[PDB]
């Protein structure tokens, strides 16, 4: 038993909250783009902007140390 | 009891070799055996959890307000949730998608650079991909 | 009780031979039995004792003090913790990343080096990087 | 006993404080950055100072003998 839920519990947060790769993926709103005529030159500048937002939200939940709380 | 609590020692098989291929499918039965579990927790933890964090960080002014749809008002970007084998196989995506560039570059040639898929330009905006800026090498327009 | 305490007897399975991978795969197991405890002590024991040392090396002089924000009055530069397979792994970040690079110059060939990921023009900077100071060989701007 | 404990000991303690690789990451808040509309450009400047502040930090750890305290 012991070892089943330390292994579990291991694996189970590893994969949830992969230590490389975003777990989360903020997604411009493509029909929102459609809808009001977006020019698509500028989703260049949109892709920046989310990712620098993506990074940012993701170094402010490691400064509180979300991983030891979330194991 | 092993089998149902998902660890690697009743895998193994005592008296002869296993494939790589073999142990593969045994892990694709492992990952699929707590799908219920990883889709549960998906939807309950991941998604509010980064709302209210979000929520916290525009009310510090840290970072300006999102956009607003004018139609709806719903804000122009959303989120995802990731787990399991589409964590894992973000990098199979990326590499399904430079292998299909480059056997259309194997098909077309040198030929190809010229009017169906883009050869993507590698020196300025994937440096401000994945943060960074552009320029430095960069000799600017 | 040699499975708990996460000798190295318990994985050698006498009868045959066993492949690299299967030993990977219960390297993984063995590391991954403990991680309650690595986290614990993650949180417990690494974070004070840098910032102990942080404040301690401030004020004996030795490095001005660090900036604090505008708006909240944080500090501008906070602290991690690394445990386990991320201490292991960084490496395999930076292979990440460079192979990432790699494959697309793979994808796209000489003439990617325009418009998207950076050719990082390695002499002067990432000299710096790892401590070293610049110049030298620089033919400076 | 005296092999789980003497083993765990050393994997504990090696694995915890990496000889090779930092085992702590003084990082800029790039939050912060946005915050005060930083320019992109000081950013090269600011991780050249950390990483010179991160190295001098560990000496210092390792001129005290942390590791015989720590194991």
């Amino acid at each position: 038993g012991a070892r089943g839920v330390g292994h579990m519990t291991s694996k189970l947060a590893v994969t949830l909250f992969p230590t490389n790769e975003h777990f989360f993926k903020l997604e411009i709103d493509s029909l929102a783009i459609l809808a009001s005529d977006q020019n698509p030159e500028m989703i260049t500048e949109f892709d920046s902007a989310l990712v620098k937002v993506e990074q940012a939200v993701m170094r402010m939940f490691e400064t509180i140390g979300g991983r030891a709380a979330m194991h | 009891l092993a089998f149902a609590f998902m660890l690697n020692t009743a895998i193994q098989r005592p008296g002869e070799r296993v494939t790589a291929e073999e142990i593969r499918y045994m892990a694709q039965e492992l990952d699929a055996g707590i799908s219920g579990l990883y889709s549960i927790l998906s939807r309950e933890l991941q998604l509010p959890l980064v709302r209210r964090l979000i929520h916290i960080l525009r009310r510090k002014r840290k970072l300006p307000d999102f956009p607003r749809s004018e139609v709806t008002g719903e804000p122009l970007i959303k989120e995802k949730a990731v787990t399991g084998i589409e964590a894992i196989g973000r990098g199979d995506d990326r590499n399904k998608l430079i292998d299909f560039i480059t056997t259309a570059n194997q098909a077309l040639g040198p030929q190809a650079m010229t009017q169906f898929l883009n050869v993507e330009e590698a020196l300025r905006r994937l440096a401000a991909s994945g943060s960074i800026d552009t320029t430095n090498l960069v000799k600017t327009k």
